[PDB]
């Protein structure tokens, strides 16, 4: 049989895999936590888009910090076998490392945790994407106007491998959200899924959406310290392979 | 527009 | 004269000093703070308390994080010679090592640092007391029912941290409680003991008083289960090199 | 009661 090349995760399996998505738009009163205007354009995008790449779509509202670390939990814990890839999508509040439940926060170290290669044994080897529209901090970009001697005994894999984080916006930065179109990054995202997911592979989908992002938003404030400020997403990979939505 |  | 001793913080300078009330309750939409219901009682007992104590009050209300600093600035580039110590007084949202303008976070070292003992000459030696009421994370405390040495240098030098006073009204990492209609439970219990005992205890004692009228006396009330029946210690974090009497003579 |  004739030569072969694995540069690529296996998306043949029989599933594409699930697409867990957060959305949280109502906040208890008591954290002070304003409502997300616009959020379930964005969740409603990207059902429809992931939809379309033949995810498993589950769409959750607003989840206390609790119920989103126990629907985690037991994502992880189901057989991944016969799927592909893993997604979470999280949209709400936040600050660097952490996302927003209704009722206060969650260590997004905390669910990323469950899908670990040692802790997820039916998506070791596998891509798992996390998506999250949140802010970072607080931060305001203004812009600028333009052979070898071990072969070890066992071969492992790092448990933090096969994860990629494709974030709305830099460390330390807030996230934009517009309350009738949707938020920046989500918009972006969905669009350059819906035009290039057949032709390109995700890492480069993910470098059009920051262009995007950053060439064609720009916040519009009566609040100076809020106006004429600019987004760039960040892609923080830890992906061993390419990723391609499409096979064969 | 609004922030996170 | 007679022998002497100098435990004690120099408290009879011709004035007792500034106290600086900054006190943020309204917040630009844009951050999406909400408005802190019950700061106003908080300041107008912080500035009668102070006044007793014959501080020179200076209340300020709503500012910008630019506002902060630039005050802040202007304050510590006075002279304050004739005067024996130094108050702030923070009002406001915050988290850990942060306080909010109306329109967005400032670095409570930045705020700091101007009164550094190499930075504010006039008031080296002297102590610096920030008390802040501000969060300082999202936790929340559910509580539990009841010849000689070798060098003496060449340069006599203090660090450019000591004497500074740090009356945090919550633990690192935690919210802090404010009531609407009462006032945070911090201040509330801070100007009660100062009322009480500024006449009589060493400020660390007042302090420890603040500390177990807080943590005993209030509990939050909610309808939400997640903020019902919480508690709240205060943290006092003292760099002073002496003891502190508001009274003298 | 609320927290700041
Ligand atoms: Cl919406
Ligand atoms: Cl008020």
């Amino acid at each position: 049989s004739g030569i072969s090349l694995d540069n690529s995760y296996k998306m043949d399996y029989p599933e594409m895999g699930l697409c867990i998505i957060i959305n949280n738009k109502n906040f208890h009163k008591s954290t002070g936590m304003t409502s997300r205007s616009g959020t379930d354009v964005d969740a409603a995008n990207l059902r429809e888009t992931f939809r379309n790449l033949k995810y498993e779509v589950r769409n959750k509202n607003d989840l206390t910090r609790e119920e989103i670390v126990e629907l985690m939990r037991d994502v992880s814990k189901e057989d991944h076998s016969k799927r592909s890839s893993f997604v979470c999508v999280l949209l709400s509040h936040g600050e660097e490392g952490i996302i927003a439940g209704t009722n206060g926060p969650v260590d997004l170290k905390k669910i990323t945790n469950f899908f670990r290669g040692d802790r997820c044994r039916s998506l070791t080897g596998k891509p798992k994407l996390f998506i999250i529209q949140a802010c970072r901090g607080t931060e305001l970009d203004c812009g600028i106007e333009t052979g070898v001697d071990d072969d070890m005994a066992c071969h492992k894999i790092p448990v933090e491998a096969d994860f990629l984080y494709a974030y709305s916006t830099a460390p330390g930065y807030y996230s934009w959200r517009n309350s009738k179109d949707g938020s920046w990054f989500i918009q972006s995202l969905c669009a350059m899924l819906k035009q290039y997911a057949d032709k390109l592979e995700f890492m480069h989908i993910l470098t059009r959406v920051n262009r995007k992002v950053a060439t064609e938003f720009e916040s519009f404030s009566f609040d100076a310290t809020f106006h004429a400020k600019k987004q760039i997403p960040c892609i923080h990979s830890m992906l061993t392979k390419e990723l391609y939505f499409y096979h064969l | 527009d609004e922030v996170d």
